């Protein structure tokens, strides 16, 4: 949308509809107005439509208070909300926390790229420890949180009985941030299935707390953890927990995480000795040229590992590329090992 | 599907399997149910699906490693023995089929890697492996070898490596400590050091493999080798007086070899539990069972304590359970996948082209730095050749400041910079000057200060010299000139 | 603002504050926002209310109104030495004029109120 002459044709089009999912809008130099007020008022009354996409157009909090006031229409029905660079601050959480109170069709909300500092997070865990939230899944990735928010996070964790999607990457929870998450998340009665702790500035001082969740939470399926420079003790800790016999995580992802060819044991011995794990991603890293053979040679001995194996953004030499395609050829049910080419 | 009513076997071809029949129709004669032995090639490929299905054999015999893997995935049931018949067979073997504390096959022969050696060049044996080099000597007189065995397999060199000390996976109370590996340690280093030294005295090569080792021996140019008993059957067509014994020690402690133990597992989803428990325990289990089996093929040395002593008879099976009591039993779990190959890059490397200290040592040598050390070095001395009266060392330290200036004084840092402005880096840098001038001294003190990470430390990963007093202009080659 | 989240906790179960004084403090037109949340809440017997020199503009009346309308208890408001110009001051008085409205004592001080206001102030005084 440009200008008022295709709010008014636009939200005609859209009353007058009774089959639209998904509606994705892009305001342009028109808000931090009123002036998208009228179309607002329109999605609230759209019994088909499930998905409203606002990303990435700036919708200034003001606009965020609008259309928090539209979405607490008994009639909403919409259950995805994704608000990606929209330029919101911790002043629009208050808001959406009152949402959360009360709209209990939400099931997806992404608050990605927002100011949503610590203090806007202390707000929406208002909403997401309230009962009648049903939220599911949770973007929190690059908000500008520090550490001190995930005292916070970690009570909607231990308390929510719908939470189980929770990605708080690009943000500086450090160490002792996830400490804290972890400290909730270990508890066996917590929900949370998808863990997206990706580019947090974690170390390998915090992945004895990640462990003691692994080995715990039997509900944790999926912990993406790229970026963090964990290292080679980072992997060490991590695989203790990983190779504990009720860890469930399926999936776990590793790109550049500062790996050496040290850890290529560990994970070796993670890939035969896991009945769980499905999906191993390791990523841009140096895992090294002899690390991945032992990596050719033990997937073969029946490995429950099915998924991408990684060694992507990695260069590797002949014989070692030979091999990996000896491997993909000779066991199909590796769906793709994913080499540079 | 379930196989009830009947007693189903699969055994390697390659074993007593028209025993094992005998004992089966034997316990049908006494009990009244029959017992069915069959031998699918690859049954070690096929067991784990039809397992996984219900379908399949009820026993399962294979190497007691494999078992391990089954274990993990569940697909074979526990076996409950009595300490009546825990205490038939040898007191050791019993760790062979424990898969976390629990017993999941019950052990029916022994391997192990014994000394076989020539009576005719050899009839005294070492009894320490600090006399074999003694013992080359003396031999290479006479024109023959004191000790040659496949060194390219791992499996034939551990009994030394392990013998200081080291160890594959920690055993303490019947499960295995994934995380606890011993061929690391100073056990390990001390026998892997002494076996590469014994290499490097032109003992022995680096590159003996199992065929060379076997037909040296049966050709008579060796004293003596290492094998297991099941190569004895292709040791006899030589017609060479051999004998089987124990290996040599090694600082007062005996090798200890990879004991493999045959078992019989049972089927997870079988329900013929106290059949196939009655079967094993009362009529295989025992020295006429034992004896079925061994008819058709020798079995070498066996689990069973009374069994062993009736074949007392043959020194080789004595030797082969005696290496197998001060041996280490062959951990089953999964991660031996690794371990083996983490040995076999260990060993041929640690023969030639690395130290043993170089190989546990995480690949510390990354090449990026490999090569900033060989250039470090290489660039220390001004010349680094002939021509300095004496040869000696000028050492670079003696360089003395050059003008520097743009076509203000400039620096050899920041040389590659973006000038003023523009965000417009520089590729080609041009240092001229007249000969004499210090063209060449500039360029070896600035690779020796980059190499020592006092120059470009952000901005190189290599620098790599041409110099063109070298490289000539008309002959052939590619890039190449990186080597 | 940030602290306004936590005093509006207080105000939601401490039923023994009456005399809560915000005056010069950055509880901006959000923290108001807050700060009402607890004010409009039952058991809240909060009956005097200072928020003088509190970098408040018009905007945050509409909150404030709010509470005038349905507090049982409050009674006193100062929210002078702000920037509540005449059409917050019109906002107030739309809710302050209600016969049911319990406002006792109004400081209005420094408000940048004008002439044009005060048909607003009148229309309250009246009623
Ligand atoms: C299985 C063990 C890891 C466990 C371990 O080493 N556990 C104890 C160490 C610490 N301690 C303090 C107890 C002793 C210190 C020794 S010290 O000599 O300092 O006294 C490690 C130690 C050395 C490792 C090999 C080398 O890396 C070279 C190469 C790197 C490639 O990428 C992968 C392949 C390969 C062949 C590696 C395989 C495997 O991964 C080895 C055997
Ligand atoms: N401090 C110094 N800096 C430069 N050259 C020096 C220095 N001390 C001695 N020399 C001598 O000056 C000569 C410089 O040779 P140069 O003209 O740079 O060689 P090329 O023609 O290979 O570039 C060599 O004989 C060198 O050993
Ligand atoms: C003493 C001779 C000498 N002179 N110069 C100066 C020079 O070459 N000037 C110009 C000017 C214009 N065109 C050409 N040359 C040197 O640089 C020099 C170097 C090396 S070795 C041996 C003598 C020598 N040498």
């Amino acid at each position: 949308l440009s200008t008022r002459m295709d709010h008014m044709v636009s939200s005609f089009c859209i009353e007058n509809c009774h089959r639209v999912e998904s509606l994705s809008l892009g305001f342009l130099h028109n808000l931090t107005s009123s002036f998208c007020r009228g179309l607002f008022s329109v999605l609230s009354t759209s019994q088909s439509l499930t998905e409203l996409d606002l990303s990435d157009n700036s919708l200034g909090d003001p606009g965020m208070r609008v259309l928090c006031e539209t979405l607490q229409h008994p009639g909403c029905n919409i259950r995805r909300l994704w608000l990606g660079r929209c330029g919101l601050s911790h002043e629009c959480c208050f808001d959406i926390s009152l949402v959360l109170s009360s709209n209990q069709k939400l099931v997806e909300l992404d608050l990605s790229d927002n100011a949503l500092g610590d203090f806007g997070i202390r707000l929406l865990c208002v909403g997401l420890k309230h009962l009648l939230c049903n939220l599911k899944k949770l973007w929190l990735v690059s908000c500008c949180l520090t550490s001190a928010c995930c005292q916070d996070l970690a009570s909607v964790l231990s308390t929510s009985h719908s939470l189980t999607r929770l990605y708080v990457g690009e943000n500086a929870l450090g160490d002792s941030g996830v400490a804290i998450l972890c400290e909730k998340a270990k508890n066996p009665q917590c929900n949370l299935q998808k863990l997206g702790l990706v580019n947090s500035g974690l170390t390998s001082v915090c992945c004895s707390a990640l462990s003691s969740v692994l080995s715990t939470n039997q509900n944790l399926t999926h912990l993406y953890l790229r970026g963090n420079t964990l290292g080679d003790k980072g992997i060490k800790l991590l695989c203790e927990g990983l190779l504990h016999p009720d860890c469930k995580l399926q999936v776990l992802e590793l790109d550049n995480c500062n790996l050496t060819s040290h850890c290529c044991w560990d994970l070796s011995t993670l890939l035969t000795s896991s009945q769980s794990l499905r999906k191993l991603s390791l990523g841009n890293n140096d895992l090294g040229d002899l690390g991945v053979m032992m990596f050719c040679e033990v997937l073969k001995q029946q490995s429950c590992l099915l998924q991408n194996l990684g060694l992507s953004e990695m260069y590797f030499n002949y014989e070692t590329k030979s091999a990996l395609e000896t491997l993909q050829e000779e066991k199909p049910e590796l769906t793709v090992v994913f080499e540079p080419s | 599907k379930i196989e009830e009513g009947k007693l189903v076997i699969w055994i390697n071809g390659d074993k007593g399997y028209n025993g094992l029949a005998e004992v089966g129709k034997k316990f049908e004669k006494d009990t009244g149910i029959k017992v069915t032995v069959e031998h699918p090639d690859k049954l070690e490929e096929k067991f784990p699906q039809v397992a996984a299905t219900g379908d399949g054999p009820d026993i399962i015999f294979w190497a007691h490693d494999r078992f391990g893997g089954y274990a993990q995935s569940g697909l074979l049931a526990e076996i409950t023995p009595d300490k009546a018949f825990q205490d038939k067979l040898y007191p050791f073997t019993w760790d062979a089929v424990r898969y976390n504390g629990k017993l999941i096959a019950y052990p029916i022969a022994v391997e192990a890697l014994s000394l076989i050696y020539n009576k005719d060049l050899l009839p005294n044996p070492p009894k320490t492996w600090e006399e074999i080099p003694a013992l080359d000597k003396e031999l290479k007189a006479k024109g023959k070898s004191a000790l040659m065995f496949n060194l390219q397999e791992p499996y034939f060199t551990w009994p030394l490596i392990a013998a200081d000390g080291g160890y594959a996976f920690k055993y303490e109370n019947g499960k295995y400590d994934i995380k606890d590996v011993g061929v690391d340690n100073a056990g390990a280093k001390a026998g892997l050091t002494f076996l590469v030294d014994l290499i490097k005295n032109k003992h022995m090569n680096a590159d003996t493999d199992y065929s060379i080792a076997e037909a040296a021996f049966n050709k008579g140019e060796t004293a003596m080798t290492i094998n297991g008993p099941w190569a004895w059957s292709n040791i006899d067509t030589s017609k060479v007086n051999y004998g089987v014994t124990v290996l040599p020690t090694f600082k007062g402690q005996p090798s200890k070899p990879f004991v493999g133990v045959l078992s019989a597992g049972i089927n997870a989803a079988s329900p013929n539990k106290e059949l196939a428990k009655e079967f094993l325990e009362n009529y295989l289990l025992t020295d006429e069972g034992l004896e079925a089996v061994n008819k058709d093929k020798p079995l070498g040395a066996v689990a069973l304590k009374s069994y062993e002593e009736e074949l007392v008879k043959d020194p080789r099976i004595a030797a082969t359970m005696e290496n197998a009591q001060k041996g280490e039993i062959m951990p089953n779990i999964p991660q031996m996948s690794a371990f083996w190959y983490a040995v076999r890059t260990a060993v041929i490397n640690a023969a030639s082209g690395r130290q043993t200290v170089d190989e546990a040592l995480k690949d510390a040598q990354t090449y990026r730095k490999k090569y900033r050390k060989y250039v470090r070095s290489r660039f220390q001395c001004i010349e680094d050749r002939n021509a300095r009266l004496g040869e000696s060392v000028s050492l670079n330290k003696r360089y003395t400041r050059l003008r520097l200036i743009k076509e203000s004084p400039i620096k050899m840092e920041l040389l590659f910079d973006p000038d003023d402005e523009h965000s417009e880096p520089v590729h080609t840098v041009v240092f001229q000057g007249a000969a004499g001038i210090g063209k060449t001294i500039l360029a070896r003190k600035m690779m020796l200060d980059w190499a020592s990470g006092t120059l470009y430390q952000d901005r190189f990963d290599y620098l790599f010299y041409i110099h063109c007093r070298e490289v000539s202009l008309v002959t052939q080659r590619s890039l190449g000139d990186l080597i």
